[PDB]
Formats: C-alpha cells, sequence, structure tokens
RNA sequence: AGCGCCGGCCAACUCCGUGCCAGCAGCCGCGGUAAUACGGAGGGCGCGAGCGUUACCCGGAUUCACUGGGCGUAAAGGGCGUGUAGGCGGCCUGGGGCGUCCCAUGUGAAAGACCACGGCUCAACCGUGGGGGAGCGUGGGAUACGCUCAGGCUAGACGG
RNA sequence: CUGGUCCACCCGUGACGCUGAGGCGCGAAAGCGUGGGGAGCAAACCGGAUUAGAUACCCGGGUAGUCCACGCCCUAAACGAUGCGCGCUAGGUCUCUGGGUCUCCUGGGGGCCGAAGCUAACGCGUUAAGCGCGCCGCCUGGGGAGUACGGCCGCAAGGC
C-alpha cells in the first residue's frame, strides 16, 4: 500500500440548455515517505469516484526520487507552462519550506528537508506537475558520472 | 538462417517520400527512389533475429500486426504457423492500452462459438439466430488472430510502423519491445529491434516474416520446411 | 558574428539536441581551451582540428546516454545544459571566494583566468579567480 | 501570566491527555477519560477536516499548553532556536525542557508543572547553593536542584518527595531523595522525552 | 482580567431579534421573514496587562525583474530609410599590463551585529574575549579573456 | 536620366564590421497655399424613396475634391499588429529569378505543410514566434486620455 494526500479537489461545470452539468477534479499525489512518489489528476461524475480514479492514474505515474538524508542531490528549476517551481538543497534541520502543493509532493516522497519557491502562474494543477517534472529531472553524483 | 540476395527479394523502395531519420539505412537512391542499403539490413537482420530467438526460447508472445493489404494474407499464414497472435484487419483501438475490455469482447467471441456449436436454445426467434450468427462472423473478422492473446504480448512485430504508428505507441506506453519490417517512409529511432526493408513487395513481406516464424519454430520445439507463399 | 563563444556552446546545445554524432565550429586557440575541458570532465568525447573548405574548424564528438524505454524513446543529455555568463554585453568577473558552485559541484564553470582556462574546482584549486566564461551541467 | 484556567478543556480540545494536573490526570476521572470530545457545546458534533493551517496550529498549541507557557515566550525561544546550531526541533525541545519549573517537574518534586511553577515562585526551590523564584531560569549541565531548607520540613513537599523512590528519571537527570537535591545532567536527546508532538509541525508553523 | 475574532482567506457554531431595514466590510461579498456574514446571547478560537484600530516602512510583489520579467493576438517594435555620439565586434603572433585575478601590508574608530564566556536570583540590559568583511592606499606578482600599441591573415565587410 | 538587387568568376582591399540616442531624408489618403485642369466619380448640399421616424442605407441631381506643377501637412488597422545584423537547429510540395555536369544539383526571392524546439492557447517552425550574441525602440491594471498644462512644429486643420 502507499501513502495518500488530496492536494486538489474542484467542480468544474459545462453548459447546455436547462442548466449547467458537473463534474470533479481530484489531484492526488501518493508515496511511501521513503522515495518514491505519484502524482495523478482524476475526474468523474461525483466526488469520491474522481478520488478513488485520481490514486488511481496516481499510481500509474511513478518517479524514484534520490533523497539524500532527506533532502535532494542538487538545485533543480523547472517551468511546466507558465509555473515554474525550485527546489534548493536543505541541511537537516531546515524543514519543508513550501506552499501545499509542493508541499504535499514533498513530504509523501519523504523529503524533509528543502528550501523551494513558486514563480510564474501557481495554479496548482501545473504547479503540482512542474514539481514532478522536476524529481524526474534529479541526478546523483554517480547518477552522473555513469552518464559522462 | 539469414540468407543474402534479399536482393532478389525487395531491395526496398519509396521516392523522396521519406522520412530522414532513415538516413542511415539508406546507400543511395536510384531510378528516383531510395534504395535501403542491405549490408546495413544484414547487420540489423541479425540482431533483430537474435531478440527474436532469446523471446521463444522462453516460450515468450509476439504479436503480430501488418493489415495493409499486401503484408494482410501473409500474417494469417506466418502468425497461425508460430501458433502466435496477429491482427489481420482492422486495428481495433486501445488492444494494449485497452487489453482487458478489448479482451472482454473475446469472451464473447468464446460464447458464441459454445452457444453456436449448438444448442442450448434454437427456440429462440428466428431473427436472434440470425442477428447473432451476425455478429459472430463480425467478430471472427477482425478478432480472430487476437484471440491467442490471452496476456499482453512480450513482444510485437509489425510490417508497417508508419502504417501502424498506433500499434506501435500502444506498445511503447507498455514497455512492449516492437520489432519491424520498414521501408524508407519510416521513423526508425520508433523501432526497438528494426527490419529497414521494403514493406510493400509482397516477395519481402514474404521472405522477412517467414524467416522469422522459422526463427521462431526452429528454436522453439521443432524444425520445419516451406510455408505457404502466393506467386 | 559577435560573439564566438556563445557562438559555440550554441552550436553544441543545438546539435546535442537533435543527437548529431558531431558539429564543426569555428576554429580559436581559445574555442580548443574550452574544449580541452569540455572533454576532460567528460561532456564531449573529444575533438580535432579540422578543415572545411580549406578553413579551420573544430569537430566537436557528442556524448549521449541509453537509448531509453517509454514512448520518448531518446537519450538522456550529457550536457543537458550550457550556457554564457560573461559576455560581450556584460563581462562577469568573480574574485576566487565567489566562485559559484554548479549544480551541488555535479556541473562545472569554466573560467578564463590569467593561470589558463580552469573549472571550479580546479580554480579554487590553485586558487585564483577570474572571467566566468560559463556554465554546464 | 500563564493560562490559570480551566485546564481540562486543554486535553479535550487537542485530542489528547496533557498530563497539566498530577494526580487526577492518573485516575477514571480525569476528563479525558470520561469525554474524549472537544469541550462546549459542539463536542459531540462529526469534526470535519481540519486544514493544513488547523492542524500545526494544534500541534503548537499543544506543545505550547504542555508547559504552560505564554505564546510570546514560546516564540522567542524558538527564534532562539532558529538562530542556536543544529537541529532546530530538537533544540527547541531542550530548550523549553531546560527551564526551571519544568526541570523541577521532571525531578518530581510536584505533581503538576503548574505546581512546579508555584514551588519555584515562593522560593521553596533552589539551584547550586542559591534560591532562585523565577520560573524561566534556564538551566545549565552540573546544576544542582535543591529543595529550600527552609521548605524541606513541608507537607506538600514531603507527600511529594516520598512518592519518587525507586520511580526512575530522565537518562539527563539524577534524583537524590531525603537529600532533597537533584542535577541537570545534559540537554535531552529527542529520543530522552516521548512528547505526543510532531514537533516539526511546529517550525512548519513559524514559517508561515 | 481584559481585548480581538468565529462566512472564505483564517483557528473558532448554535438560538433569538431584524427582514435590501438596521447594519458589517481588508478583498470576494453579507442583509429582500430558517442570516454560521447584521445586533444580542450561549458556546468556541487567539492572545493576555494587555488586546485591537489608524498611519507609515520592507515583505509577500519574479508587480522596475542585477540576482530575477517582458513586446504576433494579453500593456508593449519606432511608418521607413540614412546616419552622429555611444554600445558592441572575425583568425594568428608579439610588446605593454588599464580592466581582471593572487599575495603581502596599511586603513576599514568606539558602540551595534555575529560566535564564546561572565555579571545583575533569570531576562531585558550590561561586561570581557574572539571572528571577519566589502571598499580604498601601498609593494610585489599573473597574462587566459576584455583593453592598448605593433606585425601578419581572409572566412566578416567592401570592390573588380 | 537614375536606384536598389541577384548570379557567375574567386581578380583586388585586409575586419575597413553590427546596431544606433539625437540629427537629416522619405512618408497612403484626406487636408492646406498659389496657379492650372475638370470627362467620370463624389463629402457637403437638394430632391425621391424606404421607414413608426430615416439628418442614413437605396434612387435622381451635385460643389469642394479627385487630376497637373510648385510649396505645406507628417497621419494610419503606415499590419506580418512580428526592430536590425550575424551564427546554429529535419525535411516535403508549389512558385519567381539566376548559374550549373541542366535526369538533377547550387544561389537569391515568394507561398504552403511540417522535425526538433517554442507557446496560455491559437499558432510559429531555415521568410522562427526555435537555440544564442550585439545594439536600438517599447510595456508595467482599466477608465480619465493620447486629454490638460508646458514646450517645439504647422498657414490652418492639426502634429510631436
Ligand atoms: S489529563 Fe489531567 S489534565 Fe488532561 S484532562 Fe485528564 S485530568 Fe484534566
Ligand atoms: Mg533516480
Ligand atoms: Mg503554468
Ligand atoms: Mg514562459
Ligand atoms: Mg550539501
Ligand atoms: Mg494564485
Ligand atoms: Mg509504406
Ligand atoms: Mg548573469
Ligand atoms: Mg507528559
Ligand atoms: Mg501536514
Ligand atoms: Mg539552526
Ligand atoms: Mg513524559
Ligand atoms: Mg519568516
Ligand atoms: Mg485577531
Ligand atoms: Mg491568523
Ligand atoms: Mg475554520
Ligand atoms: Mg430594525
Ligand atoms: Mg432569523
Ligand atoms: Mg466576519
Ligand atoms: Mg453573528
Ligand atoms: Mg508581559
Ligand atoms: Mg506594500
Ligand atoms: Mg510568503
Ligand atoms: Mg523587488
Ligand atoms: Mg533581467
Ligand atoms: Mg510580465
Ligand atoms: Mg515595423
Ligand atoms: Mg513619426
Ligand atoms: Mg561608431
Ligand atoms: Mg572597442
Ligand atoms: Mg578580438
Ligand atoms: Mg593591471
Ligand atoms: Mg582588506
Ligand atoms: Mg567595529
Ligand atoms: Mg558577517
Ligand atoms: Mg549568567
Ligand atoms: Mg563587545
Ligand atoms: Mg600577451
Ligand atoms: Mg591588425
Ligand atoms: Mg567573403
Ligand atoms: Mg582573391
Ligand atoms: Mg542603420
Ligand atoms: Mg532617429
Ligand atoms: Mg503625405
Ligand atoms: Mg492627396
Ligand atoms: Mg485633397
Ligand atoms: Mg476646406
Ligand atoms: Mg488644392
Ligand atoms: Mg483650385
Ligand atoms: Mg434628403
Ligand atoms: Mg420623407
Ligand atoms: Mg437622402
Ligand atoms: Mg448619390
Ligand atoms: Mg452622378
Ligand atoms: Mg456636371
Ligand atoms: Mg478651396
Ligand atoms: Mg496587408
Ligand atoms: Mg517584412
Ligand atoms: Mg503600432
Ligand atoms: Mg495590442
Ligand atoms: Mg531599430
Ligand atoms: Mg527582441
Ligand atoms: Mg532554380
Ligand atoms: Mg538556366
Ligand atoms: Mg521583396
Ligand atoms: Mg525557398
Ligand atoms: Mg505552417
Ligand atoms: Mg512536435
Ligand atoms: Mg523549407
Ligand atoms: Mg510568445
Ligand atoms: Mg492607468
Ligand atoms: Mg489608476
Ligand atoms: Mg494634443
Ligand atoms: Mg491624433
Ligand atoms: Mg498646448
Ligand atoms: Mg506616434
Amino acid at each position: 500500500d502507499f501513502e495518500e494526500k488530496m492536494i486538489l479537489i474542484r467542480r468544474t461545470a459545462r453548459m447546455q440548455a436547462g442548466g449547467r452539468r458537473f463534474r470533479f477534479g481530484a489531484l492526488v499525489v501518493v508515496g511511501d515517505r521513503q522515495g518514491r512518489v505519484g502524482l495523478g489528476f482524476g475526474k468523474a461524475p461525483e466526488v469520491p469516484l474522481a478520488v478513488q480514479k485520481a490514486g488511481y492514474y496516481a499510481r500509474r505515474n511513478m518517479v524514484e526520487v534520490p533523497l539524500q538524508n532527506g533532502t535532494i542531490p542538487h538545485e533543480i528549476e523547472v517551468e511546466f507552462g507558465a509555473s515554474k517551481i525550485v527546489l534548493k538543497p536543505a541541511a537537516p534541520g531546515t524543514g519543508v519550506i513550501a506552499g501545499a502543493v509542493p508541499r504535499a509532493i514533498l513530504e509523501l516522497a519523504g523529503v524533509t528537508d528543502i528550501l523551494t519557491k513558486e514563480l510564474g502562474s501557481r495554479n496548482p494543477i501545473n504547479i503540482a506537475y512542474a514539481t514532478m517534472e522536476a524529481l524526474r529531472q534529479l541526478r546523483t553524483k554517480a547518477d552522473v558520472e555513469r552518464l559522462r | 538462417v539469414k540468407e543474402l540476395l534479399e536482393a532478389g527479394v525487395h531491395f526496398g523502395h519509396e521516392r523522396k517520400r521519406w522520412n530522414p531519420k532513415f538516413a542511415r539505412y539508406i546507400y543511395a537512391e536510384r531510378n528516383g527512389i531510395h534504395i535501403i542499403d542491405l549490408q546495413k539490413t544484414m547487420e540489423e537482420l541479425e540482431r533483430t533475429f537474435r531478440f527474436i530467438e532469446d523471446l521463444a526460447m522462453r516460450g515468450g508472445t509476439i504479436l503480430f500486426v501488418g493489415t495493409k493489404k499486401q503484408a494482410q494474407d501473409i500474417v494469417r499464414m506466418e502468425a497461425e504457423r508460430a501458433g502466435m497472435p496477429y491482427v489481420n484487419q482492422r486495428w481495433l483501438g486501445g488492444m494494449l492500452t485497452n487489453f482487458k475490455t478489448i479482451s472482454q469482447r473475446v469472451h464473447r467471441l468464446e460464447e458464441l462459438e459454445a452457444l453456436f456449436a449448438s444448442p442450448e436454445i434454437e427456440e429462440r426467434p428466428k431473427k436472434e439466430q440470425v442477428r447473432l450468427k451476425h455478429e459472430l462472423e463480425r467478430l471472427q473478422k477482425y478478432l480472430s488472430g487476437f484471440r491467442l492473446l490471452k496476456r499482453l504480448p512480450d513482444a510485437i512485430f509489425v510490417v508497417d510502423p508508419t502504417k501502424e504508428a498506433i500499434a506501435v505507441r500502444e506498445a511503447r506506453k507498455l514497455f512492449i519491445p516492437v520489432i519491424a519490417l520498414a521501408d524508407t517512409d519510416s521513423d526508425p529511432d520508433l523501432v526497438d529491434y528494426i527490419i529497414p526493408g521494403n514493406d510493400d513487395a509482397i516477395r519481402s513481406i514474404q521472405l522477412i516474416l517467414s524467416r522469422a516464424v522459422d526463427l521462431i519454430i526452429q528454436a522453439r520445439g521443432g524444425v520445419v520446411e516451406p510455408s505457404p507463399s502466393y506467386a | 558574428l559577435t560573439d564566438p563563444i556563445a557562438d559555440m556552446l550554441t552550436r553544441i546545445r543545438n546539435a546535442t539536441r537533435v543527437y548529431k554524432e558531431s558539429t564543426d565550429v569555428p576554429a580559436s586557440r581559445f574555442k580548443e581551451e574550452i574544449l580541452r575541458i569540455l572533454a576532460r570532465e567528460g561532456f564531449i568525447k573529444g575533438y580535432e582540428r579540422v578543415d572545411v573548405d580549406g578553413k579551420p574548424y573544430l569537430r566537436v564528438y557528442l556524448k549521449y546516454g541509453p537509448r531509453r524505454q517509454g514512448p520518448d524513446p531518446r537519450p538522456e543529455q550529457v550536457i543537458h545544459h550550457i550556457r554564457r555568463i560573461s559576455k560581450p554585453g556584460r563581462r562577469v568577473y568573480v574574485g576566487v571566494k565567489e566562485i559559484p558552485r554548479v549544480r551541488r559541484g555535479l556541473g562545472i564553470a569554466i573560467l578564463s583566468t590569467s593561470k589558463g582556462v580552469l573549472t571550479d574546482r580546479e580554480a579554487r584549486k590553485l586558487g585564483v579567480g577570474g572571467e566566468l566564461i560559463c556554465e554546464v551541467w | 501570566g500563564r493560562y490559570i484556567g480551566p485546564v481540562c478543556r486543554l486535553c479535550r480540545r487537542e485530542g489528547v491527555k496533557l498530563y497539566l494536573k498530577g494526580e487526577r490526570c492518573y485516575s477514571p476521572k480525569c476528563a479525558m477519560e470520561r469525554r474524549p470530545y472537544p469541550p462546549g457545546q459542539h463536542g459531540q458534533k462529526r469534526a470535519r477536516r481540519p486544514s493544513d493551517y488547523a492542524v500545526r496550529l494544534r500541534e503548537k498549541q499543544k506543545l505550547r499548553r504542555i508547559y504552560g507557557i505564554s505564546e510570546r515566550q514560546f516564540r522567542n525561544l524558538f527564534e532562539e532556536a532558529s538562530k542556536k546550531k543544529g537541529v532546530t526541533g530538537s533544540v527547541f525541545l531542550g530548550l523549553l525542557e531546560s527551564r526551571l519549573d519544568n526541570v523541577v517537574y521532571r525531578l518530581g518534586f510536584a505533581v503538576s508543572r503548574r505546581q512546579a511553577r508555584q514551588l519555584v515562585r515562593h522560593g521553596h526551590i533552589t539551584v547550586n547553593g542559591r534560591r532562585v523564584d523565577l520560573p524561566s531560569y534556564r538551566v545549565r549541565p552540573g546544576d544542582e536542584i535543591a529543595v529550600a531548607e527552609k521548605s524541606r520540613n513541608l507537607e506538600l513537599i514531603r507527600q511529594n518527595l516520598e512518592a519518587m523512590k525507586g520511580r526512575k528519571v530522565g537518562p539527563w537527570l539524577s534524583l537524590d531523595v531525603e537529600g532533597m537535591k537533584g542535577k541537570f545532567l545534559r540537554l535531552p536527546d529527542r529520543e530522552d522525552l516521548a512528547l505526543p508532538v510532531n514537533e516539526q509541525l511546529v517550525i512548519e508553523f513559524y514559517s508561515r
């Protein structure tokens, strides 16, 4: 099993004659607090199905984040559309310093020490993905040498 | 197993309607046509077959796809011969990516073979017989080579990767490695184990797919002698 | 042409992003000294002085990672990132104590110093500073 | 000054017993034993999902409520920890611990930190000889924490000294009963205390 | 023992009264007879000899962007040329060493700040010690890039 | 009479280059001054219709003007709503104009479709809106307002 957090749940709507009709959107991150996180956004005619379906995709999309004493190996900046995420290495005491969105991802990934900043569009969805694709580009001292 | 005058069989084709990633597999261009270096085709047939072999000798499945009219029939022959699945007719969308749902249609196919072997009611109305049977032929047309697939292939073999881009797509999303014969209109990097050859001439579609099936049986348990080819 | 150096680095980035085996940049005993860092640190296979239409060039041999699994089989880059720091528009100079740590050590900053072209590591070693040519990782 | 009101509602709101009383804390007449739901008209109503903000406030209030300390004083310590070398969460708990009135309650001289205050405040306590009646004295390693000689002979302190005879006391402390004196051995490793506090969530409260 | 708050942001919910009125309000917005949003009440949350409001400064504001933004359609390319100042500038070789970089040395008061210790029962406050810095003067040194002088070249540019 | 520009030859010069605040020139139409010219057209204006009305649309008329010379004005959806130069990053098809060994190749233009990549999207994509360097111009919520004041230009209208 995995540990799960609901980052976002939103109602959307579409028009047709006679009225508007809703659908729900569930941004869920899921992880083991020991180097494995997954982000999934799930939509359905009702709330919990969406939260379920979210969690489903969440697993069907993971990433192996190279923790290091609970911090990430290096500075990293990523832009997903107009959203930007900054990740910066932090020493033992620091805590996770971030907004909920990139927090929820970093805690459930087992980060315990990091400095972050959102820049640009701070739409949670895009920020979510931007933080994921960020982690996904983390490299270790090894990773680099093997590569080169 | 490999043979060498496939030059008598194909040497490829297609004028500048080419994809340029396929540059490396081209010697020169002749009658206003791209001519495929056979020496490269060799280098590759080997490395491809090596992969094919390992898969047979571990008893692992191959999905055979070809629907361009030319490679159409020769996949019913060559794949049945290997006791392996194929899609001959239309390549339904989501066969790998939505396997369990597509297959939920094969249980229907079986279920008609069982129901329509006889009897368990022929006291069902005249129209329904007609109706149900019409359905039966239907599934049979597309799903015939598919039922042999009871699990996600351990690989897939494709005749035109360009033409069967959807197929290659579905595999890559699943990490199912892709084997294909591919003439100069194709994106090479998109294939894992690659056969740079004419993909439109049945001469060639024949040679390559057969010797494939041959290597499939020869390493699986047996050997066999000539199989069917239309003149 | 206003920045021979940037021009080079860009010729590389541009090539590396469509996965060319090599690309040639117009030769310079300074451009070379930078490639001599780029290869040594293992960012490129290396370079060789060639000629194109009678004119001196440096053919630069590019390096990447394995083929990959997934719908996008393109390999990771070895040069993920390379960009001018100092430029003709704004020369950028650092004393030794203020040489940046690129990417937590995993990348380098080539620098022209009066003890030749060095990396951060190398500079700090001989303990000198200089114009910060660029950054790679 | 400090909280000085109904103290059971605290535990009830925090959803956890904080041992803010001494004796009654351990009986089945404890509030949290009878009504382990939050104080007031609405405690029986079904809780709705606490916000991230909510959560960290609560954790901080809890850690704070334990020590009965004013919010300013709490804050000033936490900052002090953020300038102080090492892991802030540790040092914060450590510095919270090195307070006189806590050490006194730690070394068992009283049943409630509340009672352990009035003890220091009423000058019944001493450190290294000298009398000290400041509940906030930051106690260092080596310090001898006595009962006042003139206070040694008192009912309350007697009854409370008697309850300590073979009760073992944190790895960072020594207690010499009869001799009525104790010792501050070192600053507490985090493990050495086991409070219902994710002190991490506290750092996070103050980083907003 | 007081003061603010309990619609969302933001921690804290029920009853009555009122009925687009009286009123709240920092933004979104609340009130037209079942208002968690007005007023009172019970209850709750936050602080506590304080709590709140108003004003002003930095912050959040990567919203003047050096770090660290932009200009087809969101605000944003000059109507187009020509050209002064300026800014910027190809390959090779030497001299100079202005920028740049290194070392030494002077200066960089005291207080403050930072680390240690110590005195007022603690603290605030206060004392003793320690640690440096940019920056600028001076002496010495380096020469890759920028500069400058000098000599070559032909890939830029110009011409036949 | 005269400008731009492209090709081929690879003959000459030896970085003589890029951009460019100011400045200077050019700048559709309408408009303006003086003098011509005036067939067609046609603001203004007259009348007929349409219409609830119809200072319009439609119909019959009609003067500036439209045309020429000389001097002004200096605007614009003056648009690719895309500043200039250079270098680098797949190709496919149509086309204009050169030079070739004339199947085909190679330049310089004009279109479409598209690799990578970009982009909020729409779309851009060797004619970049891609990846980069140089310089210039410009944006910083909507209205108020391209208004006011001041200054400079203009015969005025008006422009900056
Ligand atoms: S623990 Fe002591 S303080 Fe908390 S409720 Fe039970 S009794 Fe009151
Ligand atoms: Mg990894
Ligand atoms: Mg975004
Ligand atoms: Mg962007
Ligand atoms: Mg570190
Ligand atoms: Mg926002
Ligand atoms: Mg084909
Ligand atoms: Mg910079
Ligand atoms: Mg306890
Ligand atoms: Mg949390
Ligand atoms: Mg600290
Ligand atoms: Mg305890
Ligand atoms: Mg802060
Ligand atoms: Mg308040
Ligand atoms: Mg608050
Ligand atoms: Mg709340
Ligand atoms: Mg009233
Ligand atoms: Mg009411
Ligand atoms: Mg309110
Ligand atoms: Mg109320
Ligand atoms: Mg006070
Ligand atoms: Mg402000
Ligand atoms: Mg903030
Ligand atoms: Mg700022
Ligand atoms: Mg900037
Ligand atoms: Mg902006
Ligand atoms: Mg323009
Ligand atoms: Mg103008
Ligand atoms: Mg000049
Ligand atoms: Mg100059
Ligand atoms: Mg130069
Ligand atoms: Mg000098
Ligand atoms: Mg100094
Ligand atoms: Mg000083
Ligand atoms: Mg300092
Ligand atoms: Mg002291
Ligand atoms: Mg001092
Ligand atoms: Mg020199
Ligand atoms: Mg010269
Ligand atoms: Mg030339
Ligand atoms: Mg010549
Ligand atoms: Mg110019
Ligand atoms: Mg000008
Ligand atoms: Mg004009
Ligand atoms: Mg005119
Ligand atoms: Mg006119
Ligand atoms: Mg007039
Ligand atoms: Mg006139
Ligand atoms: Mg006239
Ligand atoms: Mg009329
Ligand atoms: Mg009329
Ligand atoms: Mg009329
Ligand atoms: Mg008319
Ligand atoms: Mg007329
Ligand atoms: Mg007339
Ligand atoms: Mg007139
Ligand atoms: Mg136009
Ligand atoms: Mg143009
Ligand atoms: Mg404009
Ligand atoms: Mg605009
Ligand atoms: Mg310009
Ligand atoms: Mg620009
Ligand atoms: Mg031509
Ligand atoms: Mg010709
Ligand atoms: Mg033109
Ligand atoms: Mg063209
Ligand atoms: Mg297009
Ligand atoms: Mg694409
Ligand atoms: Mg093209
Ligand atoms: Mg754009
Ligand atoms: Mg405004
Ligand atoms: Mg305003
Ligand atoms: Mg005006
Ligand atoms: Mg105007
Ligand atoms: Mg005026
Ligand atoms: Mg203008």
